[PDB]
């Protein structure tokens, strides 16, 4: 069987362009909140069995199966915990080249809130907690106008819906950081801290936000649920390969002659997303270098393999890379990839919290490695040495942006390998030679500075 | 030279056959002398027996006279102080077999009053050593000529 | 209740909730460590406790991960080694050659902890150089030398926790984190000389000393 | 050994060196066990004071209670 | 890099006194109302914010006041402001540029904005003019990376842009009115492909309501 | 430098750290030997199977067979071979770096003939 | 040290007195001659001491730039 | 004297005994 | 040979009071004392060598990190009495004063190698 065709009989995020508005009259055409009482009515492990029965997967970057990690905040004997017990959703979107979940929060607002609803019935919670950027100011005011509409229609707060369940809506707006969209930093960020990720165990499930259990989702994964028990579970599984089931929200960004957001099916083929719902590649497919199909956070492909590679979560991993955010970064041949590289570095050390040590120290060393690699100013066997840098960090972290550093640099000396040790026979020959760290033979500390060669990337 | 190549090798591998062959040779005297030979260790080509005072000179002459274990030639004679032991002092005795060219150890125990018996009647070159050992640690050979 | 579990094929008992490097240390069992005290709140920042656990693929931190039944661990094997190594290499990256002029030289965790389960030599060799951190005033009994930070956390977690001086923090973020009062104020209490025994670098030290 | 206090140290005044008298002063004896040392002081004739070790007490430590609930007014606010 | 200590100046000191607004005062209680009476620390992002807005940047005194109002040492604030790069701990311009230089925007042509923002402004990230009406600074990804490049100005995003319309674009907030957000010139409405929709292209949605299952 | 040591990239400390995989010193009381000799070794078993075995092994563990029990109950097969040679032979006094020398006469020879000192290679 | 990778002669006497003594002695000497010749036609190139700074004192370029290198001196000398 | 370390220099050695010298393991059934 | 306290060309002192000299000092010939300066600085207020404990091995100077103490080629400074040998701070200091240039000319030649 073949993908990629996905009818808008099909589509979950219709308004995703704009064409029928946002306020609660038109989402109630479009359906949502239809039957919402007697889904609440239904109860916790029949939308968690639907929900799982779907094969509904994560859509932030970590694909764990959604119902489960549901279900691990209902064990046997919650009810003695006696306590508030609540959902956070995240709509942090920091990840280069991620823009779905803007275009879910400003454009479709009313299936986020259902959905919020929806998942704490299933999680028995007793109130949402949205994290969004504090960049998106507009698309906050958006979703609290709807927030607003909600409660003033009696579908959330006491007895939503006209059910015997209390579930109240809050807004939270983080004043920026790539960090806090990580699990358990997002819940210290809004417990009044710095957005430092915490050590799992313990798992947010058990304790979580204000010492409660807690359970974070992404904007598309609760915003999608609704659907998902109106249509019936087997309809999402309809779409996609046996364990990578559904639609999916793809921003595709860079050297595409359309960029553009599309909702297609999962295990799409890359070319044919490329191909049929942007532009193709800008100066032919042949012109392609590159293409990053799951953010920053993911290691490039070469052409080789995106010919025939499936937009999924098993493939990506079948060639040691992964689906993302489902944000698709094209690259040209007319573009310097170490440059991106090197960019992505320098993300990533802003971005780091400052908390442990590998994170801290290493993503400063990379970035200063690659500063270099872009000029040249190396050696070959410094590759190698890049490469033992990113596996000092690989696994010694608390969170997953360590990771994150890793993996870009490990992809780009995996596949563009000669374009490095080109650029270094270009800097050997038209500047002159170099040691170990970027030094020179004339390279001296004169008077409080480093004068007899480059430094790159110094601008302080 | 442009490049100096060294492999990285441990050290201890070079022995390993030898320290198979010592382990066997020390099984051998054991099973030899019963009486005496309370233990034996090995490390790195020495091999190290353990007695009692009382089996110093039959041990001594067997180290001396038998054919397959013709130490000949006395090397040292020392001893070492462990305050924590009842026994204080550990009175080593290092021999070579200029033969066979092997050495061997052999170690006994004493204290500040229970003398060791003196190998003198075996080997001459001992008495100095033995002068020492008192001199230095007050170990009472009994059986010396002149301490 | 105590439960049962094996370190190196140690096996050992402590009650249920602890610590894994307190199983360790019953087991006699000598796991580093640099942020982890044991009168301190648990953190988990410097990574270099981490051991093997064949529940989990990846190397633990053992001040922070639970003692389970039937576990098994490691703190032998190769994957640890190289962690150590690892972690021991970004540590000394920003660090400043200061040992001469440090008055924790001989008494310092990190030289030793590098001796044992570190490398010979370095490979930073970066002409951009190190990184620099501005000496902070928190008054006339603790004397600082900010580059020396290795932001463990103890100063904070003492003077938060046990002395009840929450005048001490973490600013910035990164690279930049700076641990300090944000602006110039004083380290105000009667006990905070404990400070200067508590980060085992010489980043807070005896001033008439 | 303990301190004799006419005998301990005191500065020269040619240089400024630190003299003494007693042959003692950095002579420390190293043993397996208490008993050991025991046994060897007594055997040589020595007066001894012992003095026991204290070692921490154990309590449990979890990463946990550093993010646990407060029901009433938080006592204390947690930086890490 | 980023700046994690204070040195007081007249004009930023605990000196200076600060105080909500009866507006903000009001606002800032319904804000503390979101989270549990005894977790009202929570609301030390939020209210920063209100500060920031009040007055144009987060100042010490701000969040002094901020402590005081939540009952947490002044400390835990500081940490706080000095994480989230949003707080802008610096006076700040009427206007401030945030030029998003990641690859994205890179491979569809931040530089040249940022060229062009230099010349016309004379002026590099992290500065200021001489007019308090430009501050300039690159950032990371802001979140529109399909329609790049991009920027914004004081919340609003200004998205798919050249260097002409940049050009222009602050020749306007410079005086007069400044033309309402959203991608240049309407050449595209929002993440639709700019030749047009592909895919959603009827005058009436489906009503989930006729696809229901055979349950509920 | 050495290339091996010098390099910057797959030169991990710890499979160069030649002090800290020391050979241990092995110690052999006459309890570990007889247990060699009633039961067998690792490379030439003579031992039950599961905790008949083990208590085997804790018999002499503590003093339930001695050495010279072992000795006299040890068969030919285990002797000659396991504690004397297969011939039947003691074992010679071994020498790691054997050395068989050669004596130069004549022309090559540091002194000439009539001198009494040699010349061994 | 490396006396399995040079040729030399060994002296040996009969008669035990002291002239067989001297004239090992000065056989000892031109032996030592040859050794000294071998030695200083083949010697190698490399480091002179163990490359494992936790033993031996690492350089002093490397002590004044690595952060390692100048723990490890301060380790070994104190 | 003082100054000596106090972490561990050097762990365990290395079992260098031969098999033949090594007490046999039973087989576990 | 005879022991020397060298300087930076700034006329600054190198020695830093580290006592690595002191401490692998096989003789135990080096006395050492040291506070916080009043401008703020590690230096030394007591450096004293007993050339009649010293063996001359040059253990010190391969221990120092800044080129401080050092030992110039000079063997011609017997005395009459003992107590002139009971170097001090200050004779160390004009010592390397003195010796400096044949000092240079043995560093630029030695240094390299150690
Ligand atoms: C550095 C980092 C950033 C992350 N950012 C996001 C994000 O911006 N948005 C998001 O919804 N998930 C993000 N995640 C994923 C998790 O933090 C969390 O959202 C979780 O995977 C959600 O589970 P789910 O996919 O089932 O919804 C991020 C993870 C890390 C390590
Ligand atoms: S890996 Fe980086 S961002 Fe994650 S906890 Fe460690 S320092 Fe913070
Ligand atoms: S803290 Fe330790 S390693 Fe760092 S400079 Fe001081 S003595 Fe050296
Ligand atoms: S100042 Fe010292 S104690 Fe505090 S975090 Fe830094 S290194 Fe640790
Ligand atoms: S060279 Fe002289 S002063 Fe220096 S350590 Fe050796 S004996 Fe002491
Ligand atoms: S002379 Fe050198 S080694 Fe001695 S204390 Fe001064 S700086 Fe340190
Ligand atoms: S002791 Fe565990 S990470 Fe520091
Ligand atoms: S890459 Fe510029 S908005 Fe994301």
């Amino acid at each position: 069987r073949q993908y990629g065709g996905l009818k808008d009989q099909d589509r979950i995020f219709q308004n995703l362009y704009d064409n029928y508005g946002w306020d609660l009259a038109s989402a109630r055409k479009q359906g949502d909140w239809y039957k919402t009482k007697e889904l609440i009515l239904k109860g916790d492990t029949w939308i968690i069995d639907e929900i799982k029965k779907s094969g509904l997967r994560g859509r932030g970057g970590a694909g764990f199966p959604s119902g489960l990690k549901w279900s691990f905040m209902n064990p046997p004997g919650w009810e003695k915990n006696e306590g508030p017990r609540y959902l956070v959703v995240n709509a942090d979107e920091g990840e280069p080249g991620t823009c779905k979940d803007r275009e879910i929060m400003r454009k479709d607002p009313h299936k986020l809130v259902e959905g919020c609803l929806l998942a704490g019935r299933a999680m028995n919670a007793t109130a949402a907690y949205i994290y969004i950027r504090g960049e998106f100011y507009n698309e906050a005011a958006v979703l609290q106008t709807a927030i607003n509409e909600a409660y003033a229609a009696g579908l959330i707060g006491k007895d939503a819906c006209g059910s015997g369940y209390d579930f109240d809506v809050y807004i939270h707006r983080g004043m920026g950081a790539y960090v806090c969209g990580e699990e358990t930093s997002l819940i210290e960020s809004l417990e009044g801290k710095a957005g430092k990720p915490r050590l799992k165990p313990p798992f947010p499930a058990g304790v979580g936000l204000f010492g409660r259990p807690s359970t974070v989702t992404n904007v598309e994964t609760v915003a999608v649920a609704p659907t998902i028990l109106r249509r019936g579970g087997d309809w999402f599984a309809s779409f996609g390969r046996e364990r990578n089931s559904g639609t999916k929200l793809f921003c595709i960004s860079g050297n595409v002659n359309e960029p553009c957001t599309v909702e297609e099916e999962m295990s799409i083929p890359l070319r044919e997303l490329l191909e049929k719902h942007c532009g193709g590649i800008k100066g032919g497919w042949d012109n392609l270098l590159g293409v990053i199909p799951g953010g920053c956070s993911v290691p490039i492909l070469p052409k080789n393999i995106c010919e025939d590679v499936l937009m999924d979560f098993d493939a990506l991993k079948d060639v040691q890379s992964g689906l993302g955010t489902a944000a698709v970064i094209v690259i040209n041949k007319q573009q310097d990839v170490i440059r991106a590289i090197q960019r992505f570095a320098a993300f990533y050390k802003h971005e780091s919290c400052g908390q442990c040590t590998p994170c801290r120290e290493g993503t400063t060393w990379l970035l200063k490695a690659m500063d270099r690699f872009r000029t040249g100013q190396a050696k070959e066997r410094e590759i190698d040495m890049l490469y033992e840098l990113t596996k000092d960090i690989e696994g010694h972290t608390i969170c997953a942006l360590g990771d994150a550093a890793a993996w870009p640099i490990q992809g780009l000396i995996r596949n563009f390998r000669p374009e490095m040790e080109t650029r270094m026979k270009k800097f050997h020959d038209e500047v002159g030679a170099v040691s170990v760290g970027g030094w020179m033979k004339d390279a001296r500390v004169e008077k409080g500075k480093v004068v007899g060669a480059p430094l790159p990337g110094v601008h302080h | 030279v442009d490049e100096v190549y060294e492999p990285i090798v441990n050290p201890a591998d070079r022995y390993l056959q030898h320290v198979s062959d010592l382990h066997q040779y020390a099984k051998y005297i054991m099973a030899a002398l019963p009486k005496y030979i309370q233990g034996f260790s090995v490390w790195k080509d020495e091999l190290t027996l353990h007695v009692a005072p009382s089996a110093v000179i039959p041990v001594t002459t067997f180290l001396r006279d038998n054919t397959s274990t013709q130490y000949k030639s006395i090397i040292d004679i020392t001893a070492v102080d462990y305050p924590s032991r009842e026994n204080r002092f550990e009175v080593v005795y290092n021999f070579l077999s200029v033969r066979h060219n092997s050495r061997i150890r052999l170690k006994t125990y004493a204290t500040e009053v229970t003398p060791v018996p003196s190998i003198t009647c075996l080997y001459e070159g001992a008495n100095w050593f033995e002068r020492e050992a008192y001199d230095m640690y007050g170990v009472f050979f009994e059986g010396h000529p002149d301490l | 209740a105590e439960i049962e579990l094996t370190i190196d094929g140690h096996k050992v008992s402590i009650e249920a909730g602890s610590a894994l490097i307190q199983a360790c240390e019953k087991a006699g069992v000598t796991v580093p460590r640099y942020c982890y005290h044991d009168k301190l709140a648990i953190a988990g920042n410097c990574r270099m406790c981490l051991v093997d656990v064949e529940r989990a693929p990846k190397p633990v931190a053992s001040c922070a991960y639970p003692v389970a039944p039937g576990m098994v661990v490691r703190t032998d094997t190769e994957r640890v080694k190289q962690a150590r190594e690892n972690v021991m290499e970004m540590m000394l990256q920003n660090h400043p050659l200061d040992c001469p002029v440090c008055d924790q030289g001989g008494e310092c965790d990190l030289q030793d902890q590098s001796m044992r389960y570190g490398r010979d030599r370095g490979r930073f060799t970066e002409i951009t150089g190190k990184r620099s951190t501005e000496d902070k005033n928190i008054g006339p009994l603790v004397k600082t030398s900010m580059n020396r930070c290795i932001h463990c956390t103890r100063c904070v977690r003492f003077a938060n926790d046990i002395a009840g001086a929450p005048e001490l923090g973490s600013s910035g973020r990164g690279n930049d984190m700076q641990i300090g009062t944000y602006l110039e104020k004083n380290l105000n209490t009667e006990l905070s000389g404990n400070v200067i025994d508590l980060c085992p670098v010489g980043a807070l030290t005896n001033k008439p000393y | 050994w303990d301190i004799v206090d006419v005998a301990n140290r005191w500065e020269n005044d040619l240089i400024g060196w630190q003299s003494s008298g007693d042959y003692m002063q950095a002579t420390q004896m190293k043993f397996t066990s208490k008993e050991s040392a025991i046994k060897f002081a007594n055997k040589q004739g020595w007066d001894f004071y012992i003095q026991e070790p204290h070692h921490r007490k154990f309590r449990v430590k979890q990463y946990a209670n550093n993010f646990v609930h407060s029901y009433g007014k938080l006592k204390h606010i947690r930086t890490k | 890099h980023i700046v994690s200590v204070h040195r007081n100046t007249e004009n930023n000191n605990p000196s200076i006194p600060f105080e909500f607004s009866p507006e903000n005062m009001k606002r800032a209680e319904e804000v503390i109302a979101k989270y549990p009476p005894q977790y009202k620390k929570a609301a030390v992002m939020p209210l920063l914010d209100i500060g920031q807005r009040q007055l144009g940047y987060t100042s010490i005194s701000v969040m002094n006041y901020v402590a005081k109002l939540l009952e947490m040492p002044p400390m835990r604030v500081y940490e706080v402001a000095t994480f989230y790069t949003m707080y802008n701990r610096t006076p700040m311009g009427r206007y401030h540029l945030q030029i998003c230089t990641t690859t994205p925007c890179q491979l569809c042509g931040s530089d040249g904005i940022m060229e062009a923002v230099q010349n016309t402004l004379n002026i590099k990230p992290g500065e200021t003019t001489k007019d308090n009406l430009f501050t300039l600074s690159e950032v990371e990804c802001l979140g529109a990376c399909v329609n790049a490049p991009m920027m914004a100005i004081n919340d609003d995003y200004y998205e798919d842009l050249t260097p002409e319309g940049t050009v222009k674009l602050l020749e306007d907030c410079k005086a007069g009115k400044m033309p309402t957000p959203g991608p240049e010139n309407h050449v595209r409405r929002d993440c639709e492909p700019a030749s047009g929709q592909k895919v959603l292209l009827s005058k009436e949605p489906h009503n989930v309501a006729d696809f229901l299952q055979e349950g509920i | 430098s050495s290339y091996p040591t010098n390099d910057i990239a797959e030169n991990p400390y710890w499979k160069r750290d030649h002090r800290r995989a020391y050979p241990q010193t092995a110690f052999f009381d006459q309890k570990t030997v007889t247990g060699l000799l009633e039961l067998g070794s690792e490379a030439t078993p003579r031992i039950a199977d599961g905790e008949a075995g083990t208590k085997a092994l804790a018999n002499i563990a503590n003093g339930g067979v001695s050495f010279t029990q072992a000795l006299g109950k040890s068969s030919k097969d285990v002797i000659y071979g396991e504690v004397l040679t297969v011939n039947g032979l003691p074992p010679v006094a071994p020498t790691l770096a054997p050395k068989q020398w050669k004596i130069i006469e004549g022309e090559a020879a540091i002194y000439p003939k009539g001198y009494p000192c040699r010349t061994f290679h | 040290d490396a006396y399995d990778k040079v040729d030399f002669d060994v002296p040996v006497g009969m008669n035990g007195d002291c002239y067989d003594r001297y004239l090992i002695r000065m056989a000892e000497f031109r032996q030592s001659l040859r050794i000294i010749e071998q030695c200083c036609n083949d010697m190698p190139a490399g480091a002179v001491k163990v490359e494992d700074f936790k033993i031996n004192s690492p350089p002093r370029n490397l002590m004044k730039e690595d952060m390692e290198a100048l723990i490890h001196h301060f380790l070994l000398y104190t | 004297s003082a100054g000596s370390t106090a972490w561990e220099p050097v762990g365990p050695g290395r079992d260098d005994r031969p098999d033949s010298f090594k007490l046999p393991t039973p087989k576990p059934e | 040979g005879e022991h020397a306290l060298r300087r930076y060309p700034s006329g600054e002192e190198r020695c830093i009071a580290c006592k690595l000299c002191e401490a692998i000092c096989p003789a135990l010939a080096i006395t050492i004392d040291a506070e916080e300066r009043i401008d703020g600085s590690r230096r030394t207020t007591k450096y004293d060598i007993d050339m009649t404990k010293c063996i001359y091995c040059g253990y010190c100077q391969e221990s120092c990190p800044v080129d401080a103490i050092v030992e110039t080629p000079n063997v011609e400074y017997a005395t009459e009495t003992r107590e002139e040998l009971l170097y001090n701070k200050e004779k160390l200091l004009a010592n390397g004063d003195k010796w400096e240039l044949e000092l240079q000319y043995a560093l630029d030649a030695d240094a390299p190698y150690r």
